[PDB]
């Protein structure tokens, strides 16, 4: 009952945008981190871009200045503005957040994954 | 807006000792950098966060830094000195959670048989 | 016993009656929410912030792992052994552990690279390894990571916290600032503070059993 819901990915042609998104739902204290990450076909998983609790963002070298990341603390959502998107972009992009559930007692949070949107360009 | 202010700056015999002084929320890191004419700076001394002093290897057992959170001051106790040491000393303060990089405008230290 | 702590009480109330006594080699997992004491706890340890009530009585030197990740101007080699020896095989094993390989090879000066004004600035998270590479470097005998993994991915500090903190460091005695359930299943003693009280001491077979 805390799942991680992925939405935005599949079929572009080189040089477009697109919006990645994931929602946590269930009983929900607090949630930390979030993260976008990808894996490529073959390729050992990589992260795209990271968001804190306060909203510090780190990004990949692969995608910075074109991939933008932002989270709402109120829906419990993560997206990722993939513009200016490259071949080498293709992958299947997955989702993280390090989640306390209200049915634990002590403030102390939990690695959750998402389903894995693929990306095409 | 850092505003670093060196002073106990100077001209020593080879053998002899200067105090280096430098005043400046929450600090990284506070130490003494120097660049010689021609050479590009390196760094002296350093004091960290736990009050971990790491000084270079040419200086070793001969300088001390000793800093004051309280007051925000830091001091280099340059004893033993020899002319290799002749250079510019340049204050330094490592702050903030983005790690911003603060130097002093640098006093002269030349130690000279003159 | 390394460090030890008994009916200790903090103003900069910042940390509320505090009991622990770690041994040599165990990891203490200090968590809790932002606010609850954790950052300081570390300081009354480093003798920054001096206690009002009790007694603490640690044994050794001391390394610390800032929870701000800050760069010294210099190369990546000066950033992590400047002011101590430079043991080749101790370098290149930490390189290694804090996953800075691929990070350094990636330049053209390489672990020479300048990183000051007019230079290279690094990623927020290059510093963050760079600054858990100049503690897990320093040979002491207690180590104090404040929340060292904030500014990484979950995939690295993985493999940071289990060739590192679980292997690397695994007969050194560590302190580490974590909420992760997946770093207090671990840990030898966990500690959990909310503004200043420990709520929460000893064992994760104590914890999961809650
Ligand atoms: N340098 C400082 N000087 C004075 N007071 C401080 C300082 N640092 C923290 N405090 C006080 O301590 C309280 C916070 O405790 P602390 O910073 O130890 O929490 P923390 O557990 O490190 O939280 P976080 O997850 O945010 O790091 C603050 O309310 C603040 O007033």
């Amino acid at each position: 009952q805390v799942q991680l819901q992925e939405s935005g990915g599949g079929l572009v042609q080189a040089g477009s945008s697109l919006r990645l998104a994931c929602a946590a739902t269930g009983s929900i204290r607090s949630i930390n981190n979030m993260g976008w990450y990808r894996q490529a076909p073959g390729k050992q998983r990589g992260m795209v871009a990271i968001i804190t609790r306060v909203g510090n963002t780190d990004y990949a070298d692969s995608v910075k200045g074109r991939f933008t990341i932002s989270r709402d603390n109120a829906k419990n959502t993560v997206y990722l503005q993939m513009n200016s998107l490259k071949p080498e972009d293709t992958a299947t992009y997955y989702c993280h957040a390090e989640i306390t559930e209200q049915s634990r007692p002590f403030y102390l949070t939990d690695d959750y994954w998402g389903q894995g949107t693929q990306v095409t360009v | 807006q850092v505003q670093l202010q060196e002073s106990g700056g100077g001209l020593v015999q080879p053998g002899g000792s200067l105090r280096l002084s430098c005043a400046a929320s929450s600090i990284n890191a506070m130490g003494w950098y120097r660049q010689a004419p021609g050479k590009q700076r390196e760094p002296v001394a350093i004091s960290s966060s736990g009050g971990d002093t790491r000084y270079a290897e040419p200086v070793k057992g001969r300088f001390t830094i000793s800093r004051d959170n309280a007051q925000n001051k830091v001091y280099l106790q340059m004893n033993s000195l020899k002319p290799e040491d002749t250079a510019v000393y340049y204050c330094w303060l490592n702050w903030g959670r983005t790690s911003v990089n603060s130097w002093g405008q640098g006093t002269q230290v030349t130690v000279s048989s003159a | 016993t390394e460090v030890v702590m008994e009916n200790v009480t903090a103003f900069w109330p910042v940390l509320k009656d505090i009991n622990f006594k770690i041994e040599r080699g165990q990891l203490l997992a200090v968590a809790g929410s932002t606010g609850a004491g954790k950052t300081s706890l570390l300081m009354m340890i480093m003798g920054e912030l001096e206690p009002s009530e009790g007694k603490i009585k640690h044994s050794g030197r001391i390394s610390f792992c800032s929870q701000f990740s800050w760069i010294m101007p210099g190369t990546i080699k000066e950033n992590i052994i400047f002011g101590v020896s430079y043991d080749e095989y101790r370098y290149r094993s930490v390189i290694k552990a804090c996953q800075l390989e691929e990070d350094i090879s990636k330049f053209a000066e390489k672990d020479n690279i300048v990183l000051g004004e007019g230079g290279i600035t690094l990623s927020g998270g290059q510093r963050a390894r760079i600054s858990l590479a100049r503690a897990v470097y320093k040979d002491a005998d207690l180590y104090l990571l404040d929340s060292p993994f904030g500014y990484l991915d979950v995939l690295t500090e993985k493999e940071i916290f289990e060739s590192c903190v679980c292997k690397l460091m695994a007969n050194k005695t560590r302190i580490l600032v974590t909420s992760k359930m997946e770093h207090l299943k671990k840990a030898d003693k966990i500690l959990i503070l909310h503004e200043g009280s420990s709520y929460f001491y000893g064992t994760f077979s104590e914890l999961q059993n809650l």
